[PDB]
RNA sequence: GCUAAACCUAGCCCCAAACCCACUCCACCUUACUACCAGACAACCUUAGCCAAACCAUUUACCCAAAUAAAGUAUAGGCGAUAGAAAUUGAAACCUGGCGCAAUAGAUAUAGUACCGCAAGGGAAAGAUGAAAAAUUAUAACCAAGCAUAAUAUAGCAAGGACUAACCCCUAUACCUUCUGCAUAAUGAAUUAACUAGAAAUAACUUUGCAAGGAGAGCCAAAGCUAAGACCCCCGAAACCAGACGAGCUACCUAAGAACAGCUAAAAGAGCACACCCGUCUAUGUAGCAAAAUAGUGGGAAGAUUUAUAGGUAGAGGCGACAAACCUA
RNA sequence: CCUCCGCAUAAGCCUGCGUCAGAUUAAAACACUGAACUGACAAUUAACAGCCCAAUAUCUACAAUCAACCAACAAGUCAUUAUUACCCUCACUGUCAACCCAACACAGGCAUGCUCAUAAGGAAAGGUUAAAAAAAGUAAAAGGAACUCGGCAAAUCUUACCCC
RNA sequence: UCUCUUACUUUUAACCAGUGAAAUUGACCUGCCCGUGAAGAGGCGGGCAUAACACAGCAAGACGAGAAGACCCUAUGGAGCU
């Protein structure tokens, strides 16, 4: 689960625990490192989801929905938009079921597009003096809303259904804690009727 | 407890109550044939036969009889890329044998796979692939070479 | 296995736990006695030179009459100053390689951009 | 790469850093005093310029001085101003033979001491240069009194300075009761002394030693919390009622 | 004197996006056709304007 | 050579090696005259469990509980938690005395009660 | 086979940079700055050769006055050697004595 | 066209500035990585030597207080190779860089890992596509030694003169080094690719600048003074000294063990002869099974015998039934 | 057909021919699939051996060799009492293998018990021919050292003399 | 052992299949006789000989190969011993 990298991996559109993964680069590889603009975490701005614009490519100008997000490239891939073709049921006898495969765009060619006028834009992060940080709109002055994403738990809270070894939500909430003075260790002792008479004699630390 | 610093006994001191304990057990499917009696677990390093008892009479009300502990040497032998030894780690199994008379057999936990779910995510993707394989595999000896698309 | 989430979600779950009872356990000694660390020790130093956190080891006769305590040296014996010097002239090496490589790494982004 | 300070400024960064920058400060002068000693094995000029031969020029002239081996017996007892010598010596006086090497121990005795500020007699390992030293000070007591530190060079005399001077400023009942004027004649004979009491302790102390007495006195087995807690809620809840 | 060789490599790419992940193919097309027209059998028969 | 790298076990030197050396496990007793192991029943671990019968809660949570901000739990936190109302109402009433402190639950030194907290008598 | 097949990366140099255009400014000040500072004062490098020129063994005996009280161990043992190297071959082998 | 070639970037070097780090739980001086019991033993010590004096016996800069100057001066020195001050003068606080390298280079390093050695210790090599490998595509081919496509044709340092034609015709004693002299049958080289060897002063020559003065304090001067240019190699010994590491082989000793069938047994450091120890002679082998073996033939085999375990004696030495024998081939 | 081997213990090494899949490649001095392997999985369970003794004083001259005569010298391998203190019990480690030291799957080296040829344990020949030279054996007409520095090797079984 | 060697078996050896080294190597299109030469020629002079290519033996020559001769001498090179 918690595998360490090596210090000069490559990011290789998939995810790094992946089969495809290990084929690609396993440990037996040390190739150049790929030099990468840096960018804070606070000046970040498109997120996995938001309507974005492609600049230049095989179709410049058109719109689409990015579905997933590579932070240690600067990588997005447009949903179903900067494509190329490659074949998936691959055999000696057969290979057909071309399908459309995407290709990841640099944060400098995707730029942002805001809702009421359909147009690329670029963002600043405006800080809102009601206490929260959301995107404003440079040239147009709206706010750009982070827009709502099915995360990586896979799971959707309201139709989420309690099986039999998952506690119910009045129960995990319910005030029991009484802060005392003793340690678990006795109360549990003196909860449970045990008792013990004799002392703990002297021990010498060093 | 494991990894713990144990209270040290002077004699005629208290009884030693570990609470919150940090042993962790696997029960396994033995690889020789083993009596009707014999159950055999997997524990760490760091418990011995009458933790192993106190253990199993204590959460799971199990009757133990008697307890027999093996260390079992793990592989030293794999070599890595760079021709430095991996070390496949260490292990204790235990077999135990129940006190009444009862027995054990390991059950089944993989048979039978009956599921047939809706598919979108996967089974759609598996669907086109079998409809192309089924359409598309339409090849034919006495055309010699020359495609199967042309209406002429 | 048919779903491993299971096992890490009892096991950082477990954790949670062990240090939510820990948090208890030290502040509860905090306020009894007013020290942390409840293993108790002391800052020595042994052979090597090197200055180490030596915990104590719960023996049951007093250290001034144990056998085996008193041949475990505690102290320098001036000929180590010498090896002493030299690991701090190594890791002084590699503090300032790494910082030249940093400085490196800066002014070729700075290069490219 | 280079260190910023020098390989022998180490020791007074160390002085300067942790638990000896707490020391007190009269300890940390009398460390880095570093005084001559007085010449003992070598015969010292008597100006500074010297009218030699074979040119009427004056020229400048020093006294260095011999680097002397202690032994740690040199430690357990009063020597003099002396230990070993350890050098190397020409055969026939001419230095067309071979070079040898050769060490000059002093000749050693065994004498009973007494003293009168502390009452008690001392089997020493004194040598004779003590023996006239003592005399040209007409007492065991001045002579240890009175030659500073770096002409004992012995740590058994810096303790029998530092028991002295204790003694003396504590104005302890010294010899014992039924004869106070006793007491108060031998304080009134050594009274060109006796530095105050808390400057008397870390007379003829070594670093180690000072190191282990200064983290004696700061041992202090931490506080509860809960005492500083109670004292944090009625300072408040006084100043709440107070108000 | 040791050494061995390199490259062992496959000729069969698979399913591995759903091996997991959180990104699905945006596919273009469907498998086949809904269903089939079936052409009358007499068209050629029929091949004027209408009958 | 030997076998310089990997670690030293139980398993590697001869006969007196073997049995000295063991694996980790604490032991539970002393050696006899007669080579017999003599057990002691005080140092045994006994694994003290609660009974299930009553017991309401599961090892997972359900996903609809709504999520808190972390605050560790501090010292001052529990001194105004459980003290802080105590001796606040006796110094109300002006019973409260800064001499004897034992009776807020502050014990002096840990020596006469069984499970002493800077030592840690118990075990976890 | 040494050469390289495909040619190299076309390097572009900017002769209009902050230090090409500025090299020489504030030297040749002495002359006309009324004489405050020298034109060794402007050298910047190690602090043992500012203003000094010396052969090779000079800069080792000079390194080794002014800086080798601060040297590392290594670095203090490689300069003895080589300052007995440096002098026992250029007082004792070579031509034209 | 096979083997193959090519890559830039991990990184590293030299300076400036700045004083640098070390307990998440457990274990770690006993056989370190071991939870738990009574003699408490303990550190303070001129370096030496290679080398120079063409030998060598006194002697030979290394010493840890910033520069320049005084000055290589007074001085010391088989007064010789060389060593070498002092009085005095003063020493402008701050700027994150490279006419440094790029996988046989730069730290040994992807690494003190693998591997070798009981032990101290020694100690390597290497990767290359791409925007997308969630694009396996068709290209990218073109270049060293070695081969194949494609063996040979009478004669001769492999070549030159040529000719209508390659051979056939005429001439022609490979290279470097050391030598009076090498084709010499004297030394070195299978080939290819990379790496691999002239570092500096006083005094002179030329070119500027100034001129009885020159020079950014000190120094020189009866045309001199300042500045620049130009000029002095690599690899290789047996040896010496100092500090560590070794008696698991072998030399000896100590503690407690084990083995010696059968016959004649004269009682036996007795006889034949097993197991065992040793290796007299012959033959095979000599890059071998083996960096000392195999087969035959041998001596001892109840004693000064052989051998397992642990410990002890270490190099100016240990040990030695003295072979100057052994001390990890 | 061979056995001068083997089974265990001790020492040493540390999973090193068990199952499944890959065997397209990768080691088999050749392949099958497996002693010169890749990945995964499972084994070795103590009664066998280690892991030991509460103190203070005190006691301990008559070897072993069937130990019974006889007979010795090099003179030997084994034992307690008095007093006090002492009432709980079966924890831990090793248990596999075709294996260890010699750069190797090396005609080498390796301590003890067991049957001294066997109930264990193994295969000198990849296939054809019958060249020369070489090595190991068998047999040989007549002579029996005439060969050679030397009866060196082989076969028989062998006397006397000299030097040390 | 020999006069005086011979026959047979195995290993070895020759042919077929597989795996598959090492010392050595200036380039060689690499003959004989006489003479010459740094004094002993396959490479020079004069004659003679001469279609090309393997396979299996022999050791007369290539001053044949492995060891910067261990015999002799030199070095203001070492070391043991008396
Ligand atoms: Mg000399
Ligand atoms: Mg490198
Ligand atoms: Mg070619
Ligand atoms: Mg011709
Ligand atoms: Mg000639
Ligand atoms: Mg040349
Ligand atoms: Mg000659
Ligand atoms: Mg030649
Ligand atoms: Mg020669
Ligand atoms: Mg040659
Ligand atoms: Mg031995
Ligand atoms: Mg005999
Ligand atoms: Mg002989
Ligand atoms: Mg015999
Ligand atoms: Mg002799
Ligand atoms: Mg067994
Ligand atoms: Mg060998
Ligand atoms: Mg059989
Ligand atoms: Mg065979
Ligand atoms: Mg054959
Ligand atoms: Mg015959
Ligand atoms: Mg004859
Ligand atoms: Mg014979
Ligand atoms: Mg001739
Ligand atoms: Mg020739
Ligand atoms: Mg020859
Ligand atoms: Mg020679
Ligand atoms: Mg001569
Ligand atoms: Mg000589
Ligand atoms: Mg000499
Ligand atoms: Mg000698």
């Amino acid at each position: 689960s918690k595998v360490t990298l090596p210090p000069h991996y490559r990011y290789g559109m998939s995810p790094p625990g992946s089969v495809a993964d290990k084929r690609k680069n396993p440990p037996w590889i040390r190739r150049r490192p790929v030099v990468v603009e840096p960018i804070s975490d606070e000046d970040w701005y498109l997120f996995c989801g938001d309507t974005v614009e492609i600049l230049e490519g095989k179709d410049a100008g058109k719109q689409g929905k990015v579905v997933q997000v590579i932070r240690q490239r600067n990588w997005v891939v447009v949903g179903g938009l900067n494509t190329h073709y490659r074949y998936i049921g691959k055999t000696m006898d057969y290979r057909g079921t071309m399908i459309p495969s995407e290709a990841p765009l640099l944060h400098r060619q995707v730029k942002l597009v805001d809702p009421m006028d359909r147009k690329p834009t670029e963002i600043e992060w405006r800080f809102t003096e009601a206490g929260e940080r959301v995107r404003v709109s440079t040239r147009s002055g709206r706010i750009i809303p982070k827009p709502e994403f099915p995360r990586a738990d896979g799971i959707v809270p309201e139709t989420w259904i309690d099986g039999p070894k998952d506690t119910s939500v009045e129960d995990a909430l319910e005030r029991t804690y009484v802060p005392c003075l003793k340690t678990l260790q006795e109360e549990v002792m003196e909860a449970m009727g045990i008792k013990e008479t004799r002392k703990y004699k002297k021990v010498y630390w060093y | 407890a494991r990894n713990v610093v144990y209270p040290l006994y002077r004699l005629g001191g208290p009884q030693l109550r570990v609470f919150r304990t940090n042993f962790f057990i696997q029960l396994v499917r033995p690889g020789v044939a083993q009596p009707e009696d014999t159950v055999q677990f997997r524990i760490p390093m760091e418990m011995t036969r009458v933790d192993l008892r106190n253990y199993l009479e204590g959460i799971y009300n199990v009757p133990v009889a008697a307890v027999r502990t093996r260390v079992q040497h793990g592989s030293n032998k794999r070599r890595d890329h760079r021709n430095v030894r991996i070390k496949k780690p260490d292990y204790k199994v235990a077999y135990v044998q129940l006190a009444h008379g009862q027995t054990f057999t390991f059950p089944d936990l993989f048979p039978e796979k009956d599921e047939s779910p809706e598919g979108s995510a996967a089974d759609d993707l598996y669907s086109m692939l079998e409809e192309e394989r089924q359409q598309r595999q339409s090849s034919d000896p006495r055309r010699g070479g020359v495609p199967s698309w042309f209406g002429l | 296995m048919p779903s491993p989430e299971r096992l890490d979600k009892v096991v950082d779950s477990m954790d949670a736990l062990d240090k939510v009872v820990q948090e208890r356990e030290d502040a509860l000694r905090l306020l009894q006695t007013g020290q942390e660390r409840a293993r108790p020790g002391a800052w020595r130093r042994d052979i090597f030179g090197r200055i180490i956190w030596h915990k104590f080891k719960q023996w049951v006769i007093p250290w001034h009459l144990n056998k085996r305590y008193n041949r475990k040296r505690f102290f320098a014996l001036p000929y180590v100053d010498h090896f002493l010097r030299l690991e701090r002239e190594k890791r002084a090496r590699i503090k300032a390689r790494k910082e030249n490589l940093e400085r490196k790494k800066a002014k070729i982004l700075l290069k490219k951009f | 790469p280079l260190h910023k300070y020098p390989v022998w400024l180490w020791k007074r960064l160390q002085l300067r850093e942790g638990i000896c920058s707490r020391l007190p400060g009269h300890y940390l002068r009398s460390l880095e005093e570093e005084r001559t000693p007085t010449p003992v094995h070598y015969r010292p000029h008597g100006a500074k310029f010297k009218i030699n031969p074979k040119n009427g020029q004056r020229e400048r002239v020093e006294d260095v001085p011999i680097p002397i081996y202690f032994p740690p017996e040199s430690q357990r007892g009063l020597w003099g101003g002396e230990g070993w010598i350890l050098g190397q010596i020409y055969a026939n006086n001419d230095k067309l033979s071979k070079r040898l090497k050769k060490v000059w121990k002093p000749q050693l005795f065994e004498r009973e001491f007494y003293s009168e500020i502390l009452d008690k007699k001392f089997t020493v390992t004194v040598t004779m240069r003590t023996l006239d030293l003592i005399d040209e000070a007409y007492g065991l007591d001045f002579y240890i009194l009175k030659a500073s530190g770096e002409d004992l060079c012995s740590k058994f005399g810096m303790d029998l300075k530092r028991g002295m001077l204790l003694r003396l400023a504590r104005q302890d009942p010294q010899l014992h009761p039924e004869d106070p004027e006793r007491r108060a004649a031998i304080y009134d004979k050594y009274k060109e002394f006796a530095i105050p009491e808390e400057e008397a302790e870390w007379v003829g102390l070594t670093l180690e030693e000072a190191i282990e007495k200064q983290r004696l006195l700061e041992e202090k087995d931490p506080v509860p919390l809960f005492k500083i807690y109670v004292a944090e809620l009625i300072q408040q809840l006084q100043q709440q009622a107070l108000s | 004197t040791e050494k061995e060789f390199m490259q062992h490599a496959r000729k069969a790419g698979l399913v591995i996006p759903p091996e997991k992940s959180d990104r699905s193919i945006h596919l273009a097309c469907t498998a086949g056709i809904f269903d089939a027209y079936v052409p009358p059998e007499g068209d050629a028969r029929i091949s004027s304007l209408s009958k | 050579g030997a076998d310089r790298m990997s670690k030293w076990t139980s398993k590697r030197g001869p006969r007196s090696f073997r049995g000295r050396k063991g694996r980790g496990a604490k032991g539970i007793g002393f050696l006899t005259s007669g080579w017999r192991f003599v057990q002691i029943k005080e140092m045994v671990p006994e694994f003290v469990v609660p009974d299930l019968t009553g017991f309401k809660l599961k090892p997972y949570v359900s996903y609809l509980a709504p999520e808190s901000e972390e605050t560790p739990l501090t010292a001052a936190q529990l001194f105004s938690e459980a003290v802080a109302p105590a001796i606040e109402k006796d110094f109300k009433d002006g019973t409260f005395d800064p001499d004897n402190l034992e009776k807020y639950g502050f014990e002096p030194t840990q020596e006469g009660k069984l499970f002493q907290l800077y030592p840690r008598n118990f075990l976890r | 086979i040494g050469i390289r097949l495909t040619l190299p990366p076309p390097k572009v140099v900017d002769r209009w940079n902050e230090k090409r255009a500025m090299f020489g400014v504030y030297d040749n000040i002495g002359i006309l700055g009324n004489f405050e500072k020298h034109p060794k004062e402007l050298i910047r490098g190690p602090i043992w050769l500012r203003g000094w020129k010396g052969n090779e063994l000079q800069r080792c005996i000079r390194k080794r006055k002014m800086v080798g009280s601060r040297m590392f161990a290594d670095d203090l043992h490689n300069l003895n050697k080589r300052i007995r190297y440096l002098y026992k071959h250029f007082n004792r082998h070579g031509k034209f004595r």
